[PDB]
DNA sequence: TCATATTATTACGCCAGACAGGG
DNA sequence: CCCTGTCTGGCGTCCTCTCACCTATGA
RNA sequence: UUGAUUUGGUGAGAGG
C-alpha cells in the first residue's frame, strides 16, 4: 500500500483527482483572441455552480440553498446572465493530457459556446502539442481569490510567449496561417496592377478589394516606418518602396517600431518567427500580443483568399528520372556481369551498389527539385522571364508550414533505398514514388522501415517519461534564494566546434549569462564590459562586433549559495527580459526542459582544412625533422585555425609523431593539407640524431626473424 | 452473367490482372477449428474422440474393474441464440456420453468380467459456435482469438552478445514440447555444457548421459573420434588421416617412407593433405612432446598387477607413458580435440561433472528437480523415466515430432510422443555442431517456427484438463467401489470438465468481447492472431524483434493492420488468402510455374517451403499465354526480393491482395498511401458506427461483397427461387423446385433482427432489399444488416469534399462541414442503451417496484402506468423516472428506483420482465426483479465528433456551417465537407486524393445519368452510354454484357446509379492516372479533377482553382456527448477522501503528477495548495470553502490533507513511529 | 451454517550490489 | 588477498473510455 | 434533522 507506482505517494499524495474540473474533446475556434477560450455552456453551468448559487442567493430571487439547486436543476432563463456574470473575469487552467513542460498548463478566460467541445486558440496549440485529431483537455477553476490572481499573473496565456528551455518564442504560427503569409507576401513577374504606384497601403488593400490588382504584383509604395532611434521617441521616416501589394497589406498590421524590411522578403515560418521575436525585442510584450492575433487572423483570411488546394498535377514527375534510372540498372548490370566472372569482392559489390543507388537518388532529387522550385516560367512583355514557382506543394514545403525536402522527394522523386530490420540496407531501392504505384514487395520493404518507427516511438515514450521523472526528483528542492553568492569564479564558455565549421556560435552559448570577471576588449587591457553585467542582445552585438575570443561567465555549479541558487549564477529568466526573480523554481523548470525534448530524440586518414586563415598549435611539444615538416613528440596537440581576427574557427586533434605540413603562426590557403599521419603504424621517432643500437633485442627470445614473402627486405619482429 | 442482385448495380471493375483464385471464406479459421473440436471423427484425430481415447478406458491400481468408452453425443441445445442472449444463458450443448462400465472377478487380465452396466451419462455443457464464428457465453457475445506461439522441437538460438560481456557468444538449444517438462541445453564461457531442466539450477548436461545409462567411454565413442598410437619399434607410432591436420601448425618433423614431407614451423595445407593422400600416409612415428598433452578415451588396467592404469578422459604425461608402455596395452586410443573445428566441450564438461556412475547421476538430478525431501533409488528412477519418457507427462506432438526431425535432418516425419535416448544426444550433437561452425542457429520470428492455436485445440486442451481430473476421481471411487450398487453417476461427475471449459470460455486472456459495431469489425476480429496469452510473450516485457515484420509475413501476416500503442505488432491480423496448415502453421496459395508458361494450378506453402523456392511477384506482365513478357523478373529467394531470370521460377503470387487483410485491402489506392497512414486508415476503419442510411462507397475496392457477405450481418438466400414478401415479419422465399426436396414441401422463412443492441451500443438493424415477386438465387443477399448497401458493404458516406483552408475552422486536422450534412441526417446514428432495475432483498425486508414514489411529488408517476414502471415510449431524457424501484424502512423510505442517467435522451423501445415469479417467466434464481429497460437515443453530429476518411485522414468537426457560406462552384451545388491540404505533404497519403478525383468522376457519370434518366430519354441511348462507362480505357476484366438486360434491367441499373457510378479500384491492381483523367472526360468534369470554386460569404472566386470530389467519410465512435463532463462536488470514495473517477461516475479530473510538477514551475503556489487540499482531499477546508464560496467569500482554510493521515496510520501500521513535531 | 486455514510452471533487459572462488 | 563470474533485487509513460468477473467446504 | 455505493482488484480492447 506504501511502494510502487499505486502507492500513497505517487498515486494520492503527489497526484490527486480533483472536483471543480472538467474534460472534453477540443476545437479550433479561431475568432478567440489569445487570452480567451471557448468553453461550453453546459460544462460552465456544472463547474460553477457554488458561484451561480453566491450570486443567486445575492441577488434575492431565491432564499434557500435548495431552491437554487432546483433552479439550475431546472435551468431556467435567468441563471445564463448570472453565469455570464460570474465567468467574466474569471480565468480557467487548460490543460492537455500528458504535460510535458510548464506550457502545457495555461490559464485562459472562457467565452461561452453553443456546443460541446473546447474551442481552443490556435496559436496556444503548438505549446501543448495539441492537434485536433480527436484530443482531449481539461478544464480546472482557480477557487481562491490568489489563484485567479495567479491564473491571470503567472499562468494566463499571453504571459507565456517564450519557451522556457531557450530564447524562443512558442507562439509561433504553426501551419494554416504561414501558408497565407507565404501566399500573401511573394510576387510574380507579371499580374494585374504591374508596376503602377500608390500612395499607401490604404489604398494597396482598397484596389486588392476592388479587383483592381494583384496580391502579389510589384508596386512602388509609399509607407510610413517609425524608426526609434531616439531614447524612447518614435521617428517617422516616410519613403516609397519598391514592394509588392501584399507586403503593403501587410504593412497595414505590424505596430510602429518595426522597420519595414521585416515584411519586405517572402515571410516563410523561419521568418515570421523572427518577426515575432525583433517585435518582443523592441516593442515589448503588449504589442507582440496583439500583433501575434493580428498575424493569426490575417493569416487565415488570405489563406482563405488563396484557394491553395493540393491536386494530383502538383506533384510534377521529373522528365529525366526513368533515365536516371536506367543509367542505374545498366550501372548494377555491369557490377553483377563483374560478379559472375568474380573479379570484385561481394562488400565491395554491396558497396558500389549503395553507392550507385545514393548517387541515382541524389539526381533524382535534384531533377524534381529544379522540375518544381523554378518550372513557372511566364512572360511579362515580350520574352519569357523565370522565377519561383506557386506550385502548391512547393508552397507548401517553401513556406515551411507542413513539408520538408524529404517528404515532398518521396511524393515525386524516389523513396530511397529502405532498410530492412536487421540494421543493414537493402540493395535494391524502392524506385517508384507515391505518385506512381508501388508494387507489392515495395510497399512490404516500406511497411519495415515504417513499423520499425512505430515500435520505436511507442516504447520510446516510456523511457523519456521515465527520464522526467528522475530528473524532476533530482531537482525538486533548488530554489533562487539570494541575488549574489559573491563570487569570481565560473566556467569559461567558448564557441564550440568540432572538426567542421563553428558549429554553435558564442552568443548562442553566452546569451543572457552574468559574466563572472569583467571581459576584455580584444585589443589591449580594455574593460569592455564590467564584472556583473547581465548580457542581453545589445551586449551580446557589442561582443560579436569586437570579435570577442571566449567569456569567463557565472555558473550554477559554481555558486557559492548554501540550500539554493543565486541570481547571478543562474542568468537570465528565459521567458522573461531580465533576471531571474528571487523564488522561481529552476530546478523543476530544468528539469522539464531537457526531460521533454526526449520523445524528438532518437532511440535505436588526416586532416583537410575548409577555410582559410592563421595556424597556432597547443599543447605542442615538437621537433623539425631532417626534411623540414615540423613533426611532433606530444600525443595531446590541439591544432587550432585562427583567424585574422582572434577569435577561434577550427580546431583539431593531432596525434603523437604527424607529418605537418606547416608550422607555428602561419598563414595557409583554404583547402591545403596541414596534416598526415599513419595511424597502423604508431611511429616513435626520436628527438636528436646518431647510430641505433639493439639492446636486449636477442633473435630467438625477444625478437623473431620473419623475412617477408613478397619483398625480400626484412624485418626483425 | 450474373446474379439478379449482381445486375442490380454493377460496380466498375479496374484492374488489369485476371483473378485465378477466388476469396475463401473469410471466417474459416473459427469455423474450421471448432468443426474439428466437435465432429465425430474416426480414427481418433483430432477432436473430443482424441482426449476420450487418451483418457480411456481407466482401470484402477488391479481393482479388477475397467470403465471404458464407447461413443459421445451433442443433444439439443434447449436455447436457441436469441432467446439465449435475451435471458443470459450460455449458448451450450449438453454431451451425452455413453460409458461402459465392466467389472471383474479374481484373477482376470484375460478373462471374462463377471458384470457391465451401461449408460449415456452427462458429463458438462460445452458451449457450441454460432454460425459466424461467435459464443455467447454469459447473455454478451465472444470471440477467442486465434494464438500465436513457439512451435514444439528443438530450437538453436544463440544470445550472441550480452552475456559474459567479452564478445564471446554462446548457444542455447531448447527441446520445447507441447506437454511437459522444457529441456535445455547451454554453453558457458568456459566452453562447458551445462543442462537445466525447467529453468532451475545449471546441472553440467554429460549427467544426463549419465543418466541413461552411458559409462564414459560410450560418451567418449559419441562425441568424440579416436586417434591411434601404436606401441611399436620406437617412439609409439600414429596412425595419421591427413583430415586432422586441417589448419595447424606443423610443431614436429613430418616424414614417412624415407621422405620429409613436411618440415618444423609452417602450418599444414591442403595441398600438403594432398601430398600425405597421394603418398599414403598414415603411420608415423611421434615425438614424446606429442602424447604429453592428449587425452585417453577408454580405461586400460595393468594385466599382471591387476590395478589401473588411468581412468577414462585422462590427460597424459610422460611418467604415465612409462606406466602405460610396460604394462602391454599396445593401442592408444586418444581423443582428437581440434582447437579449430572438433572441440572437447564434452571432456571438460566430464571433468566439471562431480558424478561417477548412473545412480549417482540419478540423485543429483532428483537434489537438483525436488530439494529438501531424500533422493532413494525409487523416487529418482521413476522421477527421471517419467520426466521424458513416458507417455502421460511428457508429450512432443505430431507438429513436435515433425519440427523436432526436421531441425535435426532425419528423414521421416512422424514418430512417437516422448524422447528417446538418441534424440537427446542428437540434440547435443546439433548443438556441439553449431558450436563447431556447421550448421546454424534459428530464428524465433520466422513464422515457419511458430504455429497458431485456435479454437478448438485451446478448448480441447481444457477439456483434457477436465478429463484427467475426472479420471483421478473415477480411480478414486473405484478402489472404494462397492458392486453391483452403484451405476456411473456415483464415480463419475460432470462438475470438473463443465468448470474448467467455463472457466476458459469466461476468464482467458483469448476468450474476448466482440468489437462488434461494425461488418468489418467483427470480421476483423475474428480474424486476429495474438502473440499474447497463455505461454505467450507479455505486452509491457517484450520487445522489439517480435514487434517487428519479418520477411515470411508475405501472405500470412497483414503488415499493415496492427494497431498502434503498447501492443503494436503482437496482435496482427491475418491475411486475406491465408489458410492454416495441417500442423497449424501459416500456409498462403501460390501458383505453381513449371516452365515458361505460369499454370493456373494452385499450390499451398508455408515459411520453411517458401524459402527454398523461388516465389514471383504478383503483378509481372505475362500476355495470352502465362510466358512472362521479360527476361528478368523480380521475385525473392531467401527471404531476399532479387531479379532473377525469365526461367528458373517455381511459383508465383496467386492475386495482388494477398500481402495484406481484409481491413486493409478494402481501402482504395492504398498503394499510394504511406504505411503509417494505412496503418491508421485500417485501425479507424474498423471503429466507424453504422449510419442510419447506408451509402455505398463510390470509390470501393470490390472486396466489399466478400465482407459483407461472409460476416453473418446480411440474410443470404439458402435455396434460390421467388418470393412471397409478406415481410414486416420475415422474407418468405418460395423455393425452385431443382433446389427443393421431394419431400418437405418447403418454402423458407427468414426472421429479420430489427432495432436491437449491438455489444458498443450501436444499432444491429437488418432490412430487406427484394421486393415482392422477384427471382433471388442461392447464395444472393436479402436483407441488408447494418453498414451495408445491397449487399456491399456501406461504412460511412460519400461526400463532397473540398481541399482548401477556409478562415482557420481546418486548422490542424479538423474539419468543417455544411449545414446540408446534417440537415439529411446523413450522419444521425442511432444508439441503444440497457438499463437493469433489480429489486434485491438486500436487508431489512425486500424492495419495492409501485410507483407511489415517496417525498418526490408528481414529478415520479408520469412516464408510467397508473401504478409503476416506464410505460412503453415517450421522449424520456435526463433525471426521468424508468422503473419505481424503492423499499419502506430502507421518511426513511428512499429513491433507488433506476432513473435516466445525466445527460441522455431517447425513447424506450423494449422492456424486457422475467421477474421473482409474481411481478403482475423463465430465468435463473437469486436475483428477484429483473426489469430492463432499452433507450435508443439518436445521436446527430455536432462541434467535437471525430470523423475519419480511409487513409488516415482523422478530423475533429470544428464549425457546422449554414449552407450559404460554403464554398459553391459556378454550377451552383455547395461543397459539402472541406478539408486541409497541408495535411497532405506532411503525412504522405497521396492515396485520398486519388479517391477525391476519381470518386468526383463517379459522381461525374452519376450526374450525366441523372440527367439522361430525369430528362427522360428512351432506353438506346441510356445503354449507349452505360456500355461506354464501364468499357473505358485499358485492358480490364469486366467489360460487361449490356445487350442482354432485356430492356428492363438496364433501366433498374440505371435507377440505381443515378447517385454515382460505383468505381472498383482493386488494392495494389488500382486504376492508373490516365484512367482517372480519361474517366474525368467521360464526363463533363475537367481534367485536372480541379475546379474553380467561389466564396459563399463575398461572391468572390477564390484564386488557384480547389479540388473538389467525393471522399468516403466515416463516422468513428468517438461521439462528443460521451465525453464531455464536468464535476463541482458530489460523491468520493471511501478510503480516501478524494473524488471518485470516471464518467458513469460523477466524478472529477485526476490532477496528476506532471501537472504539479508543471504549476512548481510556474509561481503557483496557491493555486497548487487547493489543488491538492481543499478542491481534493481536506474534508474540513472544502466544506469551509463551500459555505465560503456561496456566501460570497473566496478564501480557503486549507488544513492537512486526509491521505496523508492515511499514509501516517498505514506507515505507524508497521513497526514504525512516524509523528509531527514541535509548533 | 459456521468455523478450517493453503498446492500441480518456464519465454525481459539492463544495472547495480553483494558473495564465494582462486592465482 | 585483489579480480571475478554469478546471483539477487529493482527499475521500466502519463491522462482517459468501454466491457466482463469475482473461495470451497458440509455434517 | 431532508437521500445512497463504485472505487478495491484482475483480465481484455480502445483514444491522444
Ligand atoms: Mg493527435
Ligand atoms: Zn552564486
Amino acid at each position: 500500500m506504501i511502494k510502487g507506482k499505486q502507492g500513497r505517494f505517487r498515486q494520492n499524495l503527489l497526484g490527486k483527482r480533483v472536483d471543480y474540473s472538467g474534460r472534453s474533446v477540443i476545437t479550433v475556434g479561431p475568432y478567440l483572441r489569445l487570452h480567451q477560450c471557448g468553453l461550453p455552456k453546459k460544462m460552465a453551468l456544472e463547474l460553477f455552480k457554488p458561484f451561480i448559487y453566491g450570486k443567486l442567493e445575492l441577488r434575492g430571487l431565491a432564499t434557500t440553498i435548495k431552491a437554487a439547486k432546483k433552479m439550475v436543476e431546472r435551468e431556467e432563463a435567468v441563471v445564463w446572465d448570472i453565469l455570464d456574470e460570474v465567468i467574466r473575469e474569471h480565468p480557467v487552467l487548460l490543460n492537455r493530457a500528458p504535460t510535458l513542460h510548464r506550457l502545457g498548463i495555461q490559464a485562459f478566460e472562457p467565452v461561452l459556446i453553443e456546443g460541446k467541445a473546447i474551442q481552443l486558440h490556435p496559436l496556444v496549440c503548438a505549446a501543448y502539442n495539441a492537434d485536433f485529431d480527436g484530443d482531449q483537455m481539461a478544464v480546472h477553476v482557480p477557487l481562491t481569490l490568489e489563484a485567479q490572481l495567479e491564473a491571470r499573473a503567472l499562468m494566463m496565456s499571453t504571459n507565456n510567449i517564450l519557451s522556457p528551455a531557450n530564447g524562443e518564442p512558442i507562439i509561433v504560427p504553426s501551419q494554416d496561417v504561414v501558408l497565407g503569409l507565404y501566399y500573401m507576401t511573394r510576387d510574380c513577374v507579371n499580374a494585374k496592377g504591374e508596376g503602377m504606384v500608390l500612395t499607401g497601403p490604404k489604398e494597396a488593400e482598397r484596389l486588392y478589394r476592388s479587383g483592381l490588382a494583384s496580391l502579389h504584383a510589384r508596386v512602388k509604395v509609399r509607407i510610413t516606418e517609425y524608426e526609434k532611434d531616439a531614447n524612447g521617441e518614435l521617428v517617422a521616416k516616410t519613403s516609397l518602396k519598391d514592394t509588392t501589394v501584399g507586403r503593403a497589406i501587410l504593412w497595414m498590421i505590424v505596430p510602429k517600431g518595426l522597420p519595414y524590411s521585416i515584411v519586405n522578403q517572402a515571410l516563410g515560418k523561419k521568418a515570421i518567427s523572427k518577426m515575432l521575436n525583433t517585435c518582443y525585442r523592441i516593442l515589448g510584450l503588449k504589442p507582440t500580443v496583439i500583433f501575434a492575433d493580428q498575424i493569426m487572423y490575417t493569416g487565415f483570411a488570405y489563406a482563405a483568399r488563396s484557394g491553395a488546394s493540393v491536386g494530383i498535377d502538383d506533384m510534377v514527375i521529373p522528365e529525366k528520372k526513368h533515365e536516371i534510372i536506367s543509367e542505374a540498372e545498366a550501372e548494377v548490370a555491369e557490377i553483377q556481369e563483374q560478379f559472375q566472372s568474380g573479379l570484385v569482392t561481394a562488400g565491395e559489390r554491396y558497396n558500389k551498389v549503395i553507392d550507385i543507388w545514393a548517387a541515382a537518388n541524389d539526381r533524382v532529387s535534384k531533377a524534381m527539385m529544379d522540375n518544381l522550385q523554378t518550372e513557372t516560367v511566364i512572360n511579362r512583355d515580350g520574352q519569357e522571364e523565370k522565377q519561383v514557382s506557386f506550385n502548391s506543394i512547393y508552397m507548401m514545403a517553401d513556406s515551411g508550414a507542413r513539408g520538408s525536402a524529404a517528404q515532398i522527394r518521396q511524393l515525386a522523386g524516389m523513396r530511397g533505398l529502405m532498410a530492412k530490420p536487421d540494421g543493414s540496407i537493402i540493395e535494391t531501392p524502392i524506385t517508384a514514388n507515391f505518385r506512381e504505384g508501388l508494387n507489392v514487395l515495395q510497399y512490404f520493404i516500406s511497411t519495415h522501415g515504417a513499423r520499425k518507427g512505430l515500435a520505436d516511438t511507442a516504447l520510446k515514450t516510456a523511457n523519456s517519461g521515465y527520464l522526467t521523472r528522475r530528473l524532476v526528483d533530482v531537482a525538486q528542492d533548488l530554489v533562487v534564494t539570494e541575488d549574489d553568492c559573491g563570487t569570481h569564479e565560473g566556467i569559461m564558455m567558448t564557441p564550440v566546434i568540432e572538426g567542421g565549421d563553428v558549429k554553435e556560435p558564442l552568443r548562442d552559448r553566452v546569451l543572457g549569462r552574468v559574466t563572472a570577471e569583467d571581459v576584455l576588449k580584444p585589443g589591449t587591457a580594455d574593460i569592455l564590459v564590467p564584472r556583473n553585467t547581465l548580457l542581453h542582445e545589445q551586449w551580446c552585438d557589442l561582443l560579436e562586433e569586437n570579435s570577442v575570443d571566449a567569456v569567463k561567465v557565472r555558473s550554477v555549479v559554481s555558486c557559492d549559495t548554501d540550500f539554493g541558487v543565486c541570481a547571478h549564477c543562474y542568468g537570465r529568466d528565459l521567458a522573461r527580459g531580465h533576471i531571474i526573480n528571487k523564488g522561481e523554481a529552476i530546478g523543476v523548470i530544468a528539469a522539464q526542459s531537457i526531460g521533454e525534448p526526449g520523445t524528438q530524440l532518437t532511440m535505436r586518414s588526416s586532416i583537410q582544412v575548409k577555410n582559410k586563415g592563421s595556424i597556432k598549435l597547443s599543447n605542442v611539444k615538437s621537433v623539425v625533422n631532417s626534411s623540414g615538416k615540423l613533426v611532433i613528440t606530444s600525443r595531446n596537440t590541439e591544432l587550432k585555425l585562427i583567424d585574422e581576427f582572434g577569435r577561434t574557427k577550427e580546431s583539431y586533434k593531432v596525434p603523437y609523431g604527424a607529418v605537418l605540413a606547416k608550422g607555428d603562426g602561419e598563414q595557409v590557403a583554404g583547402g591545403e593539407t596541414v596534416a598526415n599521419w599513419d595511424p597502423h603504424t604508431m611511429p616513435v621517432i626520436t628527438e636528436v640524431s646518431g647510430f641505433v643500437r639493439f639492446t636486449d633485442m636477442i633473435d630467438g627470445q625477444t625478437i623473431t626473424r620473419q623475412t617477408d614473402e613478397l619483398t625480400g627486405l626484412s624485418s626483425l619482429v | 452473367v450474373y446474379s439478379y442482385t449482381e445486375k442490380k448495380r454493377i460496380r466498375k471493375d479496374f484492374g488489369k490482372r485476371p483473378q485465378v483464385l477466388d476469396v475463401p471464406y473469410l471466417l474459416s479459421i473459427q469455423l474450421d477449428s471448432f468443426q474439428k473440436f466437435i465432429e465425430q471423427d474416426p480414427e481418433g484425430q483430432y477432436g473430443l474422440e482424441a482426449a476420450f481415447r487418451s483418457v480411456f478406458p481407466i482401470q484402477s491400481y488391479s481393482g479388477n474393474s475397467e470403465l471404458q468408452y464407447v461413443s459421445y453425443r451433442l443433444g439439443e441445445p434447449v436455447f436457441d441464440v436469441q432467446e439465449c442472449q435475451i435471458r443470459g444463458v450460455t449458448y451450450s450443448a449438453p454431451l451425452r456420453v455413453k460409458l461402459r462400465l465392466v467389472i471383474y472377478e479374481r484373477e482376470a487380465p484375460e478373462g471374462t468380467v463377471k458384470d457391465i452396466k451401461e449408460q449415456e451419462v452427462y458429463m458438462g455443457e460445452i458451449p457450441l459456435m454460432t454460425d459466424n464464428g461467435t459464443f455467447v457465453i454469459n447473455g454478451t457475445e465472444r470471440v477467442i482469438v486465434s494464438q500465436l506461439h513457439r512451435s514444439p522441437g528443438v530450437f538453436f538460438d544463440s544470445d550472441k552478445g550480452k552475456t559474459h560481456s567479452s564478445g564471446k557468444v554462446l548457444y542455447n538449444a531448447r527441446i520445447i514440447p507441447y506437454r511437459g517438462s522444457w529441456l535445455d541445453f547451454e554453453f558457458d564461457p568456459k566452453d562447458n555444457l551445462f543442462v537445466r531442466i525447467d529453468r532451475r539450477r545449471k546441472l553440467p548436461a554429460t549427467i544426463i548421459l549419465r543418466a541413461l545409462n552411458y559409462t564414459t567411454e560410450q560418451i567418449l565413442d559419441l562425441f568424440f573420434e579416436k586417434v591411434i598410437f601404436e606401441i611399436r619399434d620406437n617412439k609409439l607410432q600414429m596412425e595419421l588421416v591427413p583430415e586432422r591436420l586441417r589448419g595447424e601448425t606443423a610443431s614436429f618433423d613430418i616424414e614417412a617412407n624415407g621422405k620429409v614431407y613436411v618440415e618444423k614451423g609452417r602450418r599444414i595445407t591442403a595441398r600438403h593433405i594432398r601430398q600425405l593422400e597421394k603418398d599414403d600416409v598414415k603411420l608415423i612415428e611421434v615425438p614424446v612432446e606429442y602424447i604429453a598433452g592428449k587425452v585417453v578415451a577408454k580405461d586400460y588396467i595393468d594385466e599382471s598387477t591387476g590395478e589401473l592404469i588411468c581412468a577414462a578422459n585422462m590427460e597424459l604425461s610422460l611418467d604415465l607413458l612409462a606406466k602405460l608402455s610396460q604394462s602391454g596395452h599396445k593401442r592408444i586410443e586418444t581423443l582428437f580435440t581440434n582447437d579449430l573445428d572438433h572441440g572437447p566441450y564434452i571432456s571438460e564438461t566430464l571433468r566439471v561433472d562431480p558424478t561417477n556412475d548412473r545412480l549417482s547421476a540419478l540423485v543429483e538430478i532428483y537434489r537438483m528437480m525436488r530439494p529438501g525431501e531424500p533422493p532413494t533409488r525409487e523416487a529418482a528412477e521413476s522421477l527421471f523415466e517419467n520426466l521424458f519418457f513416458s507417455e502421460d507427462r511428457y508429450d512432443l506432438s505430431a507438429v513436435g515430432r515433425m519440427k523436432f526431425n526436421r531441425s535435426l535432418l532425419r528423414e521421416e516425419i512422424e514418430g512417437s510422443g516422448i524422447l528417446s535416448k538418441d534424440d537427446i544426444i542428437d540434440v547435443m550433437k546439433k548443438l556441439i555442431d553449431i558450436r563447431n561452425g556447421k550448421g546454424e542457429v534459428d530464428d524465433i520470428d520466422h513464422l515457419g517456427n511458430r504455429r497458431i492455436r485456435s479454437v478448438g485445440e485451446m478448448a480441447e486442451n481444457q477439456f483434457r484438463v477436465g478429463l484427467v481430473r475426472v479420471e483421478r476421481a473415477v480411480k478414486e471411487r473405484l478402489s472404494l467401489g462397492d458392486l453391483d450398487t452403484l451405476m456411473p453417476q456415483d464415480m463419475i461427475n460432470a462438475k470438473p470438465i463443465s468448470a474448467a471449459v467455463k472457466e476458459f470460455f469466461g476468464s482467458s486472456q483469448l476468450s474476448q468481447f466482440m468489437d462488434q459495431n461494425n461488418p468489418l469489425s467483427e470480421i476483423t476480429h475474428k480474424r486476429r492472431i495474438s502473440a499474447l496469452g497463455p505461454g505467450g510473450l507479455t505486452r509491457e516485457r517484450a520487445g522489439f524483434e517480435v514487434r517487428d515484420v519479418h520477411p515470411t509475413h508475405y501472405g500470412r501476416v497483414c503488415p499493415i493492420e496492427t494497431p498502434e500503442g503498447p501492443n503494436i505488432g503482437l496482435i496482427n491480423s491475418l491475411s486475406v488468402y491465408a489458410q492454416t496448415n495441417e500442423y497449424g502453421f501459416l500456409e498462403t496459395p501460390y501458383r505453381k510455374v513449371t516452365d515458361g508458361v505460369v499454370t493456373d494450378e494452385i499450390h499451398y506453402l508455408s515459411a520453411i517451403e517458401e524459402g527454398n523456392y523461388v516465389i514471383a511477384q504478383a503483378n509481372s506482365n505475362l500476355d495470352e499465354e502465362g510466358h512472362f513478357v521479360e527476361d528478368l523478373v523480380t521475385c525473392r529467394s531467401k527471404g531476399e526480393s532479387s531479379l532473377f531470370s525469365r526461367d528458373q521460377v517455381d511459383y508465383m503470387d496467386v492475386s495482388t491482395q494477398q500481402v495484406v487483410s481484409v481491413g486493409a485491402s478494402l481501402i482504395p489506392f492504398l498503394e499510394h498511401d504511406d504505411a503509417n497512414r494505412a496503418l491508421m486508415g485500417a485501425n479507424m476503419q474498423r471503429q466507424a458506427v453504422p449510419t442510419l442510411r447506408a451509402d455505398k462507397p463510390l470509390v470501393g475496392t470490390g472486396m466489399e461483397r466478400a465482407v459483407a457477405v461472409d460476416s453473418g450481418v446480411t440474410a443470404v438466400a439458402k435455396r434460390g427461387g421467388v418470393v412471397q414478401y409478406v415481410d414486416a415479419s420475415r422474407i418468405v422465399i418460395k423455393v425452385n423446385e431443382d433446389e427443393m426436396y421431394p419431400g418437405e414441401a418447403g418454402i423458407d422463412i427468414y426472421n429479420l433482427t430489427k432495432y436491437t443492441r449491438s455489444n458498443q451500443n450501436t444499432c444491429i438493424n437488418q432490412m430487406p432489399c427484394v421486393s415482392l415477386g422477384e427471382p433471388v438465387e442461392r447464395g444472393d443477399v436479402l436483407a441488408d444488416g447494418p453498414s451495408t448497401d445491397l449487399g456491399e458493404l456501406a461504412l460511412g458516406q460519400n461526400m463532397r469534399v473540398a481541399f482548401m483552408p477556409w478562415n482557420g475552422y481546418n486548422f490542424e486536422d479538423s474539419i468543417l462541414v455544411s449545414e446540408r450534412v446534417v440537415q439529411e441526417d446523413r450522419f444521425t446514428t442511432i444508439h441503444i442503451q440497457e438499463l437493469a432495475c433489480v429489486s434485491r432483498d438486500t436487508k431489512l425486508g425486500p424492495e419495492e417496484i409501485t410507483a407511489d414514489i415517496p417525498n418526490v411529488g408528481e414529478a415520479a408517476l408520469s412516464k408510467l402506468d397508473e401504478s409503476g414502471i416506464v410505460y412503453i415510449g415517450a421522449e424520456v431524457t435526463g433525471g426521468d423516472i424508468l422503473v419505481g424501484k424503492v423499499t419502506p424502512k430502507g421518511s426513511d423510505v428512499k429513491d433507488s428506483s433506476l432513473r435516466v442517467p445525466n445527460g441522455v435522451s431517447g425513447t424506450v423501445i423494449d422492456v424486457q420482465v422475467f421477474t421473482r415469479d409474481g411481478v403482475e417467466d423463465d430465468l435463473a434464481p437469486g436475483v428477484l426483479k429483473i426489469v430492463k429497460v432499452y433507450l435508443a437515443v439518436k445521436r446527430r453530429i455536432q462541434p467535437g465528433d471525430k470523423m475519419a476518411g480511409r487513409h488516415g485522414n482523422k478530423g475533429v468537426i470544428s464549425k457546422i456551417n449554414p449552407i450559404e457560406d460554403m464554398p459553391y462552384d459556378e454550377n451552383g451545388t455547395p461543397v459539402d465537407i472541406v478539408l486541409n491540404p497541408l495535411g497532405v505533404p506532411s503525412r504522405m497519403n497521396i492515396g485520398q486524393i486519388l479517391e477525391t478525383h476519381l470518386g468526383m468522376a463517379a459522381k461525374g457519370i452519376g450526374d450525366k445519368i441523372n440527367a439522361m434518366l430525369k430528362q427522360q430519354q428512351e432506353v438506346a441511348k441510356l445503354r449507349e452510354f452505360i456500355q461506354r462507362a464501364y468499357d473505358l480505357g485499358a485492358d480490364v476484366r469486366q467489360k460487361v454484357d449490356l445487350s442482354t438486360f432485356s430492356d428492363e434491367e438496364v433501366m433498374r441499373l440505371a435507377e440505381n446509379l443515378r447517385k454515382g457510378m460505383p468505381i472498383a479500384t482493386p488494392v495494389f491492381d488500382g486504376a492508373k492516372e490516365a484512367e482517372i483523367k480519361e474517366l474525368l472526360k467521360l464526363g463533363d468534369l475537367p481534367t485536372s479533377g480541379q475546379i474553380r470554386l467561389y466564396d459563399g460569404r463575398t461572391g468572390e472566386q477564390f484564386e488557384r482553382p480547389v479540388t473538389v470530389g467525393y471522399m468516403y467519410m466515416l463516422k468513428l465512435n468517438h461521439l462528443v456527448d460521451d465525453k464531455m463532463h464536468a464535476r463541482s462536488t458530489g460523491s468520493y470514495s471511501l478510503v480516501t477522501q478524494q473524488p471518485l473517477g470516471g464518467k458513469a461516475q460523477f466524478g472529477g479530473q485526476r490532477f496528476g503528477e506532471m501537472e504539479v510538477w508543471a504549476l512548481e514551475a510556474y509561481g503557483a503556489a496557491y493555486t497548487l495548495q487547493e489543488m491538492l487540499t481543499v478542491k481534493s482531499d481536506d474534508v474540513n477546508g472544502r466544506t469551509k470553502m463551500y459555505k465560503n464560496i456561496v456566501d460570497g467569500n473566496h478564501q480557503m482554510e486549507p488544513g492537512m490533507p486526509e491521505s496523508f493521515n492515511v499514509l501516517l496510520k498505514e506507515i505507524r501500521s508497521l513497526g514504525i513511529n512516524i509523528e509531527l513535531e514541535d509548533e
